């Protein structure tokens, strides 16, 4: 029911560090980036049938995520360190018309999954961010920074038809919570051939161009070459 | 490992000498720099962006404020002190002949074209349109900064932060009109227009006491005069080609103008810093804090300010005699080279 | 007074620096019409324990500081990045207060840049806070003669505590080889202490109430502001303007910038706001600064006359911002009371570009 | 240090111009060694005799 | 007779050798040991002691390079003039007096 | 056991670049225009000796 499977990233990740306009020019920033030609990991999660292991992955500083899918496989994601009753645990649940973010305790089996038709210190009852029904590629980030956590959030469609492309698409920030968990482990939530691309962000220095509409069209990882470097 | 050059050795005997039979006429490019910008500061809005609070403090700080626009006046002052030196060297505008028959010397891709709008000439355009010119006075007009795209300009940006150019005070017309006059008068009448009162000669005649002045009897031009006269009409024509062609010649006054952007780049962006304070902008810190926690924000970032505006004027005031070192070096070379022949080597 | 003389030798002089003044103000602020509570905040029964310190997300409401010294009779307030005067003048997108109480020895721990017990097990402040701490003494509301066994703190914690981080795990902490098994004992220790909080107690040692408000700094578009009222937009003006806060001093003009919905702010290469968003109206507008420039005097000697032609570098004479008679355009500016003359003669005072003055004074 | 590097970070582009200043310096010693020994263009030899 | 080519090398070794000495100064602060200030004073204590320590080196790095920048330009000025002596008096003969 | 003052300076971030032209490189040029101003006169200055 798992499947591991390693590619190139290639420059994907970018997103913006701020709610600031900028526009033709070129702004050095230090942050939680995804390194550019990474080793990303590619995840195939298929069930023996269209009923109603190990497969709990590291947090690791950010999360960047991936996934082609057409249909809505993916629902959610569940964060935590134990998630075994004995401490606070994230969990994110997309609904049709929803979203809910909760920190419960109550603990779930270890092969999570969403049944179709199916104390708490924050709760987060929200408009979903899922509308992105071409191969129509979507990419998501996730940090958490001084107990805050950070979902950037881009939608775009693809039409080389092989894996993440070539190219440049900056992820707009989306989500924005107090909630003040300590976070190593996270896990996918699944309605099987579910298929899903996987990395994690290390802090970086970036070089990032803002053209004349004020969109990150390209950038440079300092810490990648010489040439880099030098740029 | 470098090369140093092709190795030669010289066939010495002490009772044999080499003789040419035969000569070339070579006409070489040397490229000199004269004036630069004439930047200018507003000191006061430059540290306090229009605050009476932080305008006050800076009242307590002496007259470092007044004496680098007195060391920026001496620099944009002596500018025009370099280009009046260098080029205003003839007492009266000459004007060539309308009959333009030199012995055969084509003098045509030198001397003004009427038909432009500014009269030079073809090499003078050459070289106008070979540097991009950035800065070049006060060509926004404080009208050009009141849009969007163009306030992105960084012009715009160093010009609302009292970084100011001043224009030159000859314009390109007027040192047109210098090299012009010189260049008639040497055509016309050779060093006799910088000895004194200007002696019409033949210019035949001034190629003979050319070569008599170098060594070599007059005989010579005289059987040779047709054959010198294209080899000047064909290096000319070479120079125009290779200016036409390469555009790496012009150097150093392209590097000149960068400097000059460079340094007012810096000086901008020198105002994003926060130089110890919580923020590097004085509205903030002062809607932010109280006054006394304000006054010791405003204090630090005027200290690093005048730190930087300090550096600014030092490296302004170096690249200046540097400048000026440059300009009485051209001015020596045009009193010695175009009033006259000169016996020195190289 | 700029050559600090009284005697004025023949030329041009770099005098003065014009700026047009500004008009009117212009306050603009977002249409909120609730009030925040911190009444709930503060004038509570009793505060939650230290090692579960209780958060309140505060938002969409106008926030007046000057009315918590009412109810709550402090003397800690010590304010980080903002001063506590300035409270109601700027105003900010979200405001999180976290209450608990602690012993009056450890009120120096809440502070960014210091490490203790709670410091490190219970209760962590970022070292780039941005907000206010209140404490104040609670004895008489905190202490009880048999003892208050209702406040417990964490005294054991395997390593630090990263900033804004609740921990109210009960696992048994384990400082020795043999594991505890979920059994107290030698070398397993339960690390969740109680206070004694008698009123015989010395005072530093007495039971103290804290709040720490942390605000979040303008990135979203803001929900909490003070009472100050909006006045009307007036646009192709130099006037000066408040927005959500930031004051400044400008012309506000129509721009066609592309904003993204999350942006509220646009700035320039030298760090300063030159657009915004209407916070009531969503309106894309572009700040340039006032009509300025530099201003020259062109005299001729004191002892000769004391007429004076002035120069105004840079403007048009069309920008040049009246309440004359001779006005000349040149490439350096305009210039004002020195009659053009169509001869030409040696450059007696230089103005620029060709153009030079001499003594009436005319300009050739 | 990390926490001085980090204050030393807030102070600008000095470095990066007194960097600059010695590169330039740096440069225009080699030019002064090239333009006053370099003015021949063939390295000639001496006759044995 | 070589006593321009030494005094060119004794400031080139004495401008270095002034720079390490200042780094013993403490420019108001309690220490010219940064891991010395470090380890004694906390967060901000020791931010305002470093800040003071940067302020002071940065000075004195400035003050360095200034005079580089000087002795640069003079000794490019008598480069030019070892340049035109080496083309006059070397590959020609000069009538020049002196 | 004594510490070397180049050592002090190297540890502090002040370093020493070498120069571009060797003193081999040097003494070619000048054996070269010695050579050449022996075997030619000022011709050498000129074009070819
Ligand atoms: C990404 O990482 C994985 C493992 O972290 C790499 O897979 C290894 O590949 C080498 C050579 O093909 C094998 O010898 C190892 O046994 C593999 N490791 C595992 C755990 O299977 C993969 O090659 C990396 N991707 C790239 C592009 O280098
Ligand atoms: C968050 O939880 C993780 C557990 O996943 C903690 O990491 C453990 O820390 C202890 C001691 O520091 C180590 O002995 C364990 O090996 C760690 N576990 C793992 C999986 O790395 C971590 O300390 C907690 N706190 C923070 C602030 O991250
Ligand atoms: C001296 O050199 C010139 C050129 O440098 C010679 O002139 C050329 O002579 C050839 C002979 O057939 C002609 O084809 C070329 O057209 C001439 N060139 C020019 C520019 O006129 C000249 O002949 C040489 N004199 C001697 C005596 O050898
Ligand atoms: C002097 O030089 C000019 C420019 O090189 C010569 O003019 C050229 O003549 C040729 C021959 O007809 C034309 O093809 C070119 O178009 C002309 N160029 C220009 C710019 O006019 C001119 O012939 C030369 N000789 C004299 C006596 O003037
Ligand atoms: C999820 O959506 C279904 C139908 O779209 C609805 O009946 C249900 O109430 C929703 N759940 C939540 C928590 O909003
Ligand atoms: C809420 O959390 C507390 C933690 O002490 C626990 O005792 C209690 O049972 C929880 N309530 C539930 C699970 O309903
Ligand atoms: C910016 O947007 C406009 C309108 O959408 C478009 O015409 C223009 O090409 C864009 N700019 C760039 C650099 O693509
Ligand atoms: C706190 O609230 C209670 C009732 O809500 C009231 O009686 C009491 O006076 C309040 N305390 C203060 C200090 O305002
Ligand atoms: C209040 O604010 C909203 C959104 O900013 C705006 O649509 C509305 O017109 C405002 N009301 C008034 C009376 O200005
Ligand atoms: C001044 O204004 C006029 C008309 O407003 C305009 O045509 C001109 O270009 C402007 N600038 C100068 C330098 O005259």
């Amino acid at each position: 029911t798992r499947t591991q499977s390693y590619t190139n990233s290639f420059t994907r990740g970018v997103y913006y560090p701020d709610k600031v306009f900028r526009s033709s020019v070129l702004h050095s920033t230090q942050d939680l980036f995804l390194p550019f030609f990474s080793n990303v990991t590619w995840f195939h999660a298929i069930h023996v049938s269209g009923t109603n292991d190990n497969p709990v992955l590291p947090f690791n500083d950010g999360v960047y995520f991936a996934s082609t899918e057409k249909s809505n496989i993916i629902r959610g994601w569940i964060f935590g360190t134990t998630l075994d009753s004995k401490t606070q645990s994230l969990l994110i649940v997309n609904n049709a018309t929803n979203v809910v973010i909760k920190v419960c305790e109550f603990q779930f089996c270890n092969d999570p999954f969403l049944d179709v038709y199916y104390n708490c210190t924050f709760e987060y009852v929200s408009q979903p961010f899922l509308m992105d029904l071409f191969k129509n590629l979507r990419e998501f980030v996730f940090k958490n920074i001084d107990g805050y956590f950070k979902i950037y959030s881009k939608h775009t469609p693809i039409n080389l038809g092989r894996d993440l492309p070539q190219g440049f698409s900056a992820l707009e920030p989306l989500v924005d919570l107090p909630i003040g968990i300590n976070i190593t482990r996270f896990q996918t939530l699944l309605a099987g051939a579910a298929a899903y691309y996987v990395g994690y962000l290390q802090p970086r220095t970036f070089l990032l161009k803002y053209n004349e509409n004020g969109t990150i069209t390209d950038a440079v990882d300092c810490a990648l070459d010489p040439l880099s470097e030098t740029k | 490992t470098m090369s140093l050059g092709a190795e030669n050795s010289v066939a010495y005997s002490n009772n044999s000498i080499a003789i040419p039979t035969n000569f070339t006429i070579s006409v070489t490019t040397e490229i000199l720099p004269v004036s630069m910008t004439k930047t200018s500061v507003d000191c006061t809005m430059y540290i306090c962006g229009d605050s009476t609070e932080c305008s006050n403090l800076l009242l307590q700080y002496g007259s470092f404020c007044t004496q680098l626009k007195r060391a920026l006046t001496g620099i944009a002052v002596e500018q025009d002190k370099n280009t009046q030196e260098v080029f205003a060297q003839v007492k009266q505008i000459y004007k060539t002949p309308p009959i333009k028959y030199f012995g055969g010397f084509n003098f045509s891709q030198i001397l003004p074209d009427p038909s432009k709008p500014s009269k030079r000439s073809f090499i003078e355009d050459l070289l106008f349109n070979k540097v991009t010119l950035a800065d070049a006075g006060f060509i926004k007009q404080y009208g050009d900064c009141l849009g969007d795209i163009a306030a992105r300009d960084l012009i715009c940006a160093q010009k609302f932060n009292g970084l100011t150019v001043l224009p030159p005070l000859l314009t390109d017309e007027m040192i047109a009109q210098y090299t012009s006059a010189l260049l008639a008068g040497t055509i016309t009448s050779g060093w006799t227009f910088g000895a004194g009162a200007a002696l019409q000669i033949p210019f035949a005649m001034q190629m003979a006491y050319r070569f008599n002045g170098i060594g070599v009897t007059q005989n010579v031009l005289y059987e040779n005069q047709k054959l010198i006269a294209n080899q000047f009409n064909s290096a000319i024509g070479k120079i125009q080609d290779s200016l036409s062609s390469t555009a790496s010649a012009l150097g150093k006054l392209q590097d000149v103008v960068n400097h000059n952007a460079q340094a007012l780049n810096t000086l901008v962006k020198q105002l994003s810093s926060k130089f110890g304070a919580i923020s590097s902008v004085l509205n903030d810190i002062l809607s932010r804090l109280d006054k006394v926690e304000a006054e010791v924000q405003i204090d630090r970032l005027i200290t690093g300010r005048l730190q930087s505006l300090q550096t600014y004027v030092t490296q302004q005031l170096i690249r200046a005699a540097e400048i000026r070192a440059s300009a009485n070096l051209a001015a020596t070379k045009m009193s010695e080279c175009v009033l006259g022949q000169s016996k020195r080597v190289d | 007074c700029t050559l600090k003389s009284f005697t004025v030798e023949k030329g041009i002089y770099q005098t003065s620096n014009f700026r047009v003044q500004p008009t009117e103000s212009i306050v603009r602020f977002p249409n909120i019409t609730n009030l925040c509570p911190f009444d709930e905040v503060f004038n509570a029964t009793r505060f939650a324990s230290v090692y579960a310190w209780n958060r309140k997300r505060i938002s969409n409401c106008v926030a007046d500081y000057s009315v918590l010294y009412n109810f709550a009779p402090f003397f800690a307030f010590k304010c980080y990045g903002v001063s506590p005067t300035k409270l109601n003048d700027l105003c900010f997108t979200n405001v999180y207060a976290d209450s608990f109480v602690i012993r009056g020895n450890e009120v120096s721990q809440i502070a960014p840049g210091q490490t203790g017990n709670i410091a490190d097990y219970n209760y962590k402040l970022p070292d780039d806070f941005t907000g206010c701490v209140i404490a104040w003494n609670s004895n008489k509301l905190d202490s009880k003669v048999g003892g208050n066994y209702n406040y417990l703190y964490r005294l054991f914690r395997k390593s630090n505590l990263k900033p804004f981080e609740r921990d109210i795990s009960t696992e048994i902490y384990q400082a020795g080889n043999k594991p505890c098994n979920g059994v107290a004992g030698f070398n397993c220790y339960f690390p969740l202490r109680s206070y004694g909080f008698r009123p015989t107690y010395g005072v530093g040692h007495q039971p103290y109430r804290v709040v720490v408000l942390s605000f979040e700094l303008l990135h979203a578009p803001a929900t909490v502001c003070g009472p100050k009222k909006s006045t009307n937009l007036v646009k192709n003006k130099c006037v000066n303007f408040n927005f959500n806060g930031l004051t400044g001093t400008g012309v506000l003009t129509e721009s066609n910038k592309k904003f993204l919905p999350f942006q509220q702010f646009g700035r320039d290469i030298a760090d300063t706001t030159d657009a915004v968003r209407d916070p009531q109206t969503l309106e894309i507008l572009d700040i340039t600064p006032c009509s300025f420039g530099g201003v020259s005097v062109i005299t001729p000697g004191t002892n000769t006359s004391n007429q004076v032609a002035v120069l105004y570098q840079g403007v048009n004479c069309t920008e040049v911002p009246v309440a004359g008679s001779n006005v000349f355009q040149t490439r350096a500016g305009c210039l004002i009371g020195a009659e053009y003359v169509n001869n030409s003669y040696e450059c007696d005072i230089p103005i620029g570009a060709g153009i030079c003055a001499s003594y009436s004074i005319i300009a050739y």
